[PDB]
RNA sequence: CGCGGGGUGGAGCAGCCUGGUAGCUCGUCGGGCUCAUAACCCGAAGGUCGUCGGUUCAAAUCCGGCCCCCGCAACCA
RNA sequence: AAAUGUAAC
């Protein structure tokens, strides 16, 4: 699934989650997008989920766009250790998404296809989502 | 590269050292050495440039030498080789071509023995 | 004759051909030898790898063993009749007299399905035992569990331990033994399914009995499963074959087809 | 875009690069659309600004190398198979210090 | 999960620490001795140095991350 | 001070 190829450092410290979306807050490849309604680090578990229910609804046809990658580490400390002793290992990578960006695009199907495949995929998400379709607002972007 | 393009032995009869050029053999010596009146014992040392120059100017215009000579042999391979005749194809495998037997032997076309 | 009746999978696989000796000693092994060349020059005969992965020559030559991986299209289903006792009636390469010797040797012929390794600890067929665990440790043996003891439900393998302290590095070493068994279980029936496989197609008859017997006094190459016997020897005991075998895969066909 | 794209027939996306294009014209002289024959574009072949026809009066405003459209391969089921038992290398740490 | 040791031709080992050349034994191949095999004699072939990287002008070698393997540790309740 | 040669006169 998705992970950076290779990185600087292995280990990143974990930040906030404060505000809108910095960008990527309007449609800019398909028709339909799946817009986030609350901040949360996205698992690349459930980014693939997400995209798996998609194609397997399109069944043939269709393209969709990922427009969030988890380039983010995360870490754990193995089971049942203390506290300290340094950081946990890298345990998986997840996307840093907040209110307003747009997650996933679909084109080349029809309306009733694009909101039935990105509805299943917000039921992969741990988070509220909002469907919705390319706008001269975002053309005009 | 006195003559012609070689720079033959010196110290040798100039008999003997015209061989020394791609093109000319024992039999060419004595023919040019007789059409330039040279004698055929003298060491290419004890030429006179008169007779050098002599010699140079009919060798190099009678018959075709060294580089020249490389380049139609190779076209007369060059040519067999892409009108794909049988002695083309013995040229292109590196094979003998005049008929000889391979399951011995043929090792001046084959080269060295390429252990199995 | 509608041809287009039975079907039978393997016939198109790839397969294995297991050449050893049999009867006659040294001079057993050197026909081993001569048939696996046959088998080799008939899988050039139709362009087929023949990979070479297991042997053990003969002392005067040939192959005490002789294993090999035979790659193409409709290996198994061309081959699938070379399996059993292969008899000969020759003068040895170890005789001066001139006396005739009856040697025989054998072949196996497996088609290879899929091979292996695909089976890994999923959970649902997984019920695992909490408890506290048993002999030293003080107080804190009393109370905390911290004893695995898993049990896995299909196979029935139980591996439990108690080792370290913490039931989770005993979560590990349960884990990490149940699949220990898991896949020494499935190896056993999976080559105990080999033995009792290759045990019939061999055949302890290798004296003399089922297959084919070569004769090199006047050239009789017969197979006694029809009968069919001919003198082709010389282009089958030096080449290829795969016209030969074709009354073998016929009458098999009206075997199976008239009844 | 006019026309069904050959590609989008044999069960492609036309990908839609750009809805519109930057351009130099007058008031007096707005056009409405500007059309664009698709229909010859396969799987995967693309339209670029150049091969705009531009109506009377106005003047393209990007580098003509600028790609407007392309026809891309569908979603596919049977690709998922391979997909998930696509192994990842793990990722490589770029190096510091001593190391580089 | 700690600690410290290893992966180098087909098999088994050396080469590292003081970087530039990969060597030893058996084995494999071709030739001889013998009626024939072994043994013996002659000659020859054979290695991504576990990987992903890069240090250095230069890595089997030095230095990191990973994948295996070996030994030890895992105590006081 | 140097081994072996099975199995159909
Ligand atoms: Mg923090
Ligand atoms: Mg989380
Ligand atoms: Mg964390
Ligand atoms: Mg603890
Ligand atoms: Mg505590
Ligand atoms: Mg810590
Ligand atoms: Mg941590
Ligand atoms: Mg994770
Ligand atoms: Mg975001
Ligand atoms: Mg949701
Ligand atoms: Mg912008
Ligand atoms: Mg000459
Ligand atoms: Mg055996
Ligand atoms: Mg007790
Ligand atoms: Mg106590
Ligand atoms: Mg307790
Ligand atoms: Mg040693
Ligand atoms: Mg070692
Ligand atoms: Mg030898
Ligand atoms: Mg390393
Ligand atoms: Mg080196
Ligand atoms: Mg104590």
């Amino acid at each position: 699934m998705l992970m950076p190829r290779r990185m600087k450092y292995r280990k990143q410290q974990r930040g906030r989650l404060k505000g809108a979306t910095k960008g990527g807050d309007y449609v800019a490849f398909g028709d339909y997008g799946l817009v986030a309604l609350e901040p949360a680090w996205i698992t690349a578990q459930q980014i693939e989920a997400a995209r798996v229910a998609m194609v397997r609804h399109f069944r043939r046809g269709g393209k969709i766009f990922i427009r969030i990658f988890p380039d983010k580490p995360y870490t754990k400390k193995p089971l049942e250790v203390r506290m300290g002793k340094g950081k946990g290992n890298v345990e998986g990578y997840v996307a840093v998404v907040k209110p307003g960006r747009v997650m996933f695009e679909v084109a080349g199907v029809t309306e009733e296809q694009a909101m039935e495949a990105l509805r299943i995929a917000g039921h992969k998400l741990p988070i509220k989502t909002k469907i919705v379709r390319r706008d001269a607002y975002d053309e005009a972007q | 590269a006195r003559i012609a393009g070689v720079e033959i032995p010196r110290n040798k009869r100039v008999d003997v050292a015209l061989t020394y050029i791609y093109g000319i053999g024992k039999a060419r010596a004595k023919e040019a050495l007789e059409k330039t009146g040279i004698n055929p014992a003298t060491r290419v040392k004890d030429l006179t440039e008169a007779e050098v120059v002599r010699l140079r100017e009919y060798v190099e215009n009678t018959w075709k030498l060294e580089g020249e000579l490389r380049a139609e042999v190779a076209a007369n391979i060059k040519r067999l080789m892409d009108i794909g005749c049988y002695r083309g194809l013995r040229h292109r495998r590196g094979l003998p071509v005049r008929g000889q037997r391979t399951r011995t032997n043929a090792r001046t076309r084959k080269g060295p023995r390429k252990t199995v | 004759q509608v041809l287009l009746l039975p079907k039978d999978p393997d016939d198109e696989r790839n397969a294995f051909l297991e050449v050893r000796a049999g009867t006659g000693g040294d001079e057993a092994a050197l026909f081993a030898g001569d048939l696996f060349r046959m088998y080799s020059r008939y899988a050039e005969a139709r362009r087929w790898r023949v990979e070479i992965m297991s042997a053990s020559e003969g002392e005067h030559g040939g192959y005490k063993e002789i294993i090999a991986k035979i790659s193409g299209d409709g290996v198994y289903g061309r081959l699938k009749f070379e399996s059993g006792g292969h008899r000969v009636q020759r003068v040895p390469a170890t005789e001066s007299q001139g006396r005739i010797h009856t040697s025989a040797c054998t072949v196996a012929v497996m088609p290879e399905l899929p091979d292996a390794e695909l089976p890994d600890i999923n959970p649902a067929d997984l019920r695992i035992d909490t408890f506290r665990s048993s002999g030293a440790g003080g107080q804190h043996v009393n109370t905390t569990d911290s004893a695995i003891r898993i049990t896995h439900l299909p196979t029935g393998i139980v591996v439990e331990c108690q080792d370290e302290r913490s039931q989770h590095k005993n979560k590990a070493k349960a884990l990490s033994v149940l699949g220990a068994r898991i896949h020494a279980a499935e190896m056993a029936k999976r080559q105990q399914a080999e033995a009792s496989t290759r045990r019939n197609l061999l055949g302890s008859g290798d004296r003399s009995d089922r297959n084919r017997t070569y004769n090199f006094p006047q050239g009789r190459v017969t197979d006694h499963r029809i009968n069919l016997t001919l003198y082709r020897l010389d282009e089958v005991m030096e080449g290829k074959l795969d016209m030969l075998i074709e009354p073998i895969i016929q009458e098999h066909q009206a075997d199976q087809l008239a009844a | 875009f006019v026309g069904t794209p050959a590609g989008v027939r044999a069960g492609g996306v036309l990908q839609e690069i750009h809805r519109d294009i930057l351009v130099k014209v007058s008031p007096r002289n707005i056009p409405e659309f500007i059309e664009v024959d698709v229909s010859g574009l396969e799987i995967g072949d693309s339209l670029h600004a150049s091969d705009l026809k531009l109506p009377p009066g106005v003047e393209l405003a990007v580098s003509p190398e600028e790609t407007i459209a392309a026809v891309v391969p569908p979603e596919d089921v049977e690709k998922l198979a391979e997909e998930a038992a696509a192994e990842v290398a793990e990722p490589e740490v770029i190096k510091k210090g001593k190391e580089e």
